[PDB]
RNA sequence: CAAACCGGAUUAGAUACCCGGGUAGUCCACGCCCUAAACGAUGCGCGCUAGGUCUCUGGGUCUCCUGGGGGCCGAAGCUAACGC
RNA sequence: GCGGUAAUACGGAGGGCGCGAGCGUUACCCGGAUUCACUGGGCGUAAAGGGCGUGUAGGCGGCCUGGGGCGUCCCAUGUGAAAG
């Protein structure tokens, strides 16, 4: 049993990015859903889709990252650097809208749900919002 | 053209069979002053030798800073190994608020408004490296525009 | 110029001594033998020889290793064929890097070429002219195709990019960009115009290397019939 | 006026000309002119790499000598332009330039600051027609710095705004040559200020 | 077999190393004691991240696939380095 | 860390530096010290994994739906004296 889900996702994605994958299956969850849809919108991930792997339902996750460079290391710029839980069981993190932090001065997003769903920090700055701190990526 | 600064020299030892037998270290920056600078660690038997050598070295491996008004697009924070240098940006008047090895580096890349600390163990040689590494892991709101995009 | 649905020899080589990042080349693992795709030979062979051309059509060299002995030839003769230089016997650690020093052993050998005519190489010590004859057979030795740079090469064509893979990091560090003739046993990503093929059995190593002259001095105004070594392969 | 002491050994060890005394700064005497040296016994002994330290020290040194400000009184004025709103380099040489003390100097009353410190201390001087004898009271702008009425004609100032007749006074001030007044018009502006100091290495001290 | 011990040697000395003896103990039952370089000097659990190879033990279409376990070399990566 | 007969480290002198009606000393508090680490650290060899288990309280808890709205978030409002 993953104690949690939300970070078990988070990092998938950062250790299938840190070796370039195609894409990534995490199991499914509307959550874990509603959270990707915002990696998507944000242009941190190609796409996420409904898969399945064998009987029990799945998230695949498509990767994407930068060109290839010239310099020994080729290896492509990732699109997502950085990646963090900032809210994790057994320490929950909530912010009032007065505190909803400015991730890189806002070259980065900051999830957090609400309670009027899953948000952007700036998606929640306009709606007038705050919640529960979930992630920072950037 | 080319500002140096000549952040450390040292003079190290190996050991002979009667006697230890020297040589010097330089490190030092090289910068224009508008968004270019480069680190160099030049290593020789005479000190002005070494000096100069690490000059030549510096001018490899330069980086462009995007100085965004005298200052940072962002934050980083960089470990270089047991060293973290912690970069922050500041609005005008601020000044470089800085150590004494990433001020000559970040001065002759054109920064004048940072905050800035040192963690970690104090290795200047690590820091600097660690100071370059930041700097050479900026984006800006252009960069990271055309990453994402679609 | 393709060779097109066509497999001579083309196709899979190496056992189970690959490298997974090579994975997306291999067709199957047909009796303890990697294939490669024989598709993707031809789509990597369009693009790169597309390079190729370019490149030779504006005029610069393109520096040709081979050092392993199935194509220890093929690779002297084809560059010969073209205004190229090749490395054939072993690749000088630095002769990249440290060109402007392994230069200056060539200003020692074309000085010595000519220096076997002087009048004063009879006279002025025997013992010193027994040094300076073998020297001299020495340089020919390894810096025989060398000689031909006077400047960094614009490109340099790799035979197995695994093998002789200190002259792929000393492009790489100078921003040379690296062709190959890359085979399973070696590390896609740091061959920028790969052709996923095989580098043994000389068949594969002529059929490949032959077409890429071919293209060559056809830009080089030229265009020529064969001429190698078809039969000289056995 | 303040510090009190031989003055251009100070000229000397700053490097520059700081014309700390009017006249005769100007004339072939300043020892800077054929003495550019450090004073006393290593002054012609070749120099060591000052540390980064060293450097803030004498910068701000060369500033706060140009004023004749004690170091506390100093150290208040940057305290003070460092929470003050806006830039606190520039900001520091208004507040030093604000002073009326130098202000007395800019209009050319006294051919030198130490001169205008007496001529404050010894209530020669009206700001908006009342007199004022305190050497950093500070003049805000559109004040009216006055010679005072009943000092009007001593050989001192006389002959001092005999030569004020057709030299130029600064932007940031209106003199008049003839009543003896003139006026603040705006806290100077850093580009003004010919400063041969650089203001930013100041900050760097203070930051140790 | 062997702390202590009793002798013989060795040594400048020899409360030792070497030699000949030798009690407790080492053995068994029952009851205590609770320590350790009790070591992988590496808490337990779960997920993710190239591969090669040797070996123990299952299964299937058994040239090969697929489990559980024990080694080695190594991708990314980590590490003050050693190394993992 | 200086001093063992050429001391810019002791004592005086000339000279210089820094503050200046003050300048030093001692004492104490916070800082630098991410050196008790919430922000913000560690435990293979630097100090640090419990000798191993079984398990109490406690902490933590897979996927889908609905109720409540305790945590959480939002709006309005009262309070937050003076001095600082
Ligand atoms: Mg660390
Ligand atoms: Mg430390
Ligand atoms: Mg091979
Ligand atoms: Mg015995
Ligand atoms: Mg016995
Ligand atoms: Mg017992
Ligand atoms: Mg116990
Ligand atoms: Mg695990
Ligand atoms: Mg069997
Ligand atoms: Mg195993
Ligand atoms: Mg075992
Ligand atoms: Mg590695
Ligand atoms: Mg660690
Ligand atoms: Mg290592
Ligand atoms: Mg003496
Ligand atoms: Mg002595
Ligand atoms: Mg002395
Ligand atoms: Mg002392
Ligand atoms: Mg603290
Ligand atoms: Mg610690
Ligand atoms: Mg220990
Ligand atoms: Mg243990
Ligand atoms: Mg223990
Ligand atoms: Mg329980
Ligand atoms: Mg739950
Ligand atoms: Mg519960
Ligand atoms: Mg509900
Ligand atoms: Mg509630
Ligand atoms: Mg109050
Ligand atoms: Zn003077």
């Amino acid at each position: 049993m993953l104690t949690d889900p939300i970070a078990d996702m988070l990092t998938r994605i950062r250790n299938a990015t840190r070796v370039y994958k195609e894409s990534t299956d995490v199991p499914a969850s509307r959550f874990k859903e509603e959270i990707l849809r915002i990696l998507a919108r944000e242009g941190f991930i190609k796409g996420y889709e409904r898969v399945d792997v064998d009987g029990k339902p799945y998230l695949r996750v498509y990767l994407k990252y930068g060109p290839r460079r010239q310099g020994p290391d080729p290896r492509p710029e990732q699109v997502i650097h950085h990646i963090r839980r900032i809210s994790k069981p057994g320490r929950r993190v909530y912010v009032g809208v007065k505190e909803i932090p400015r991730v890189r001065r806002g070259l980065g997003i900051a999830i957090l749900s609400t309670s009027k769903g899953v948000l952007t920090d700036r998606e929640a700055r306009k709606l007038g919002v705050g919640g529960e701190l979930i992630c920072e990526v950037w | 053209d080319f500002e140096e600064k000549m952040i450390l020299i040292r003079r190290t030892a190996r050991m002979q069979a009667g006697g230890r037998r020297f040589r010097f270290g330089a490190l030092v920056v090289v910068g224009d002053r508008q968004g270019r600078v480069g680190l160099g660690f030049g290593k020789a038997p005479e000190v002005p030798l070494a000096v100069q050598k690490a000059g030549y070295y510096a001018r490899r491996n330069m980086v462009e800073v995007p100085l965004q008004n005298g200052t940072i697009p962002h934050e980083i924070e960089v470990e270089f190994g047991a060293s973290k240098i912690v970069l922050k940006p500041a609005a005008p008047g601020t000044g470089v608020i800085a150590g004494a090895v990433p001020r000559a580096i970040l001065e002759l890349a054109g920064v004048t408004d940072i905050l800035t600390k040192e963690l970690g163990s104090r290795n200047p040689i690590n820091i600097a490296y660690a100071t370059m590494e930041a700097l050479r892991q900026l984006r800006t709101k252009a960069d990271v525009e055309r990453l994402r995009k679609g | 110029v393709k060779e097109l649905l066509e497999a001579g020899v083309h196709f899979g080589h190496e056992r189970k001594r690959w490298n997974p990042k090579f994975a997306r080349y291999i067709y199957a693992e047909r009796n303890g033998i990697h294939i490669i795709d024989l598709q993707k030979t031809m789509e990597e062979l369009e693009r790169t020889f597309r390079f190729i051309e370019d490149l030779a059509m504006r005029g610069g060299t393109i520096l040709f290793v081979g050092t392993k002995k199935q194509a220890q030839d093929i690779v002297r003769m084809e560059a010969e064929r073209a205004g190229m230089p090749y490395v054939n016997q072993r690749w000088l650690g630095g002769m990249l890097t440290n060109f402007k020093t392994i230069s200056q052993r060539v200003h020692r050998l074309e000085e010595l070429e000519a220096l076997f005519a002087s009048p004063e190489i009879e006279e002025r010590p025997k013992k010193e002219q027994v040094r300076l004859k073998h020297e001299l057979e020495r340089l020919q030795k390894y810096l025989s195709g060398f000689r031909l740079l006077k400047r960094l090469p614009d490109a340099i064509f790799v035979v197995d990019p695994t093998k002789e893979a200190i002259a792929v990091r000393e492009a790489r560090k100078l921003f040379i960009p690296v062709i190959a003739l890359a085979d399973t046993d070696s590390d896609p990503d740091l061959v920028d115009y790969i052709i996923p093929g095989n580098d043994d059995a000389i068949r594969s190593i002529q059929l490949i290397l032959s077409r890429a002259v071919d293209l060559i001095i056809q830009a080089r105004g030229g265009v020529v019939e064969p001429s190698p070594s078809y039969a000289l392969v056995q | 006026g303040r510090y009190i002491g031989p003055v251009c050994r100070l000229c000397r060890r700053e490097g520059v000309k700081l014309y700390l005394k009017g006249e005769r700064c100007y004339s072939p005497k300043c020892a800077m002119e054929r003495r550019p040296y450090p004073p006393g016994q290593h002054g012609q002994k070749r120099a060591r790499r000052p540390s980064d330290y060293a450097v803030r020290l004498r910068e701000k040194q060369k500033l706060r000598r140009i004023y004749g400000i004690s170091e506390r009184q100093f150290r208040n004025l940057f305290e003070e332009a460092s929470k003050k709103k806006g830039v606190t380099g520039s900001v520091f040489l208004g507040l030093l330039e604000s002073r009326l003390d130098n202000v007395v100097y800019r209009l050319g009353f006294a051919v030198s600051r130490r001169q205008a410190r007496q001529l404050v201390r010894h209530g020669h001087i009206t700001v908006n027609g009342r007199r004022v004898d305190l050497p950093s009271y500070r003049v805000r702008p559109g004040d009216e710095i006055a010679v005072a009425e009943k000092s009007r004609n001593l050989e001192l100032i006389r002959q001092n705004l005999e030569a004020m007749k057709g030299r130029k006074v600064g932007p940031w001030l209106s003199l008049d040559v003839e009543g003896m007044k003139g006026k603040f018009l705006r806290l100077p502006d850093r580009e003004d200020l010919a400063l041969p100091v650089n203001e930013q290495l100041v900050i760097e001290f203070y930051s140790r």
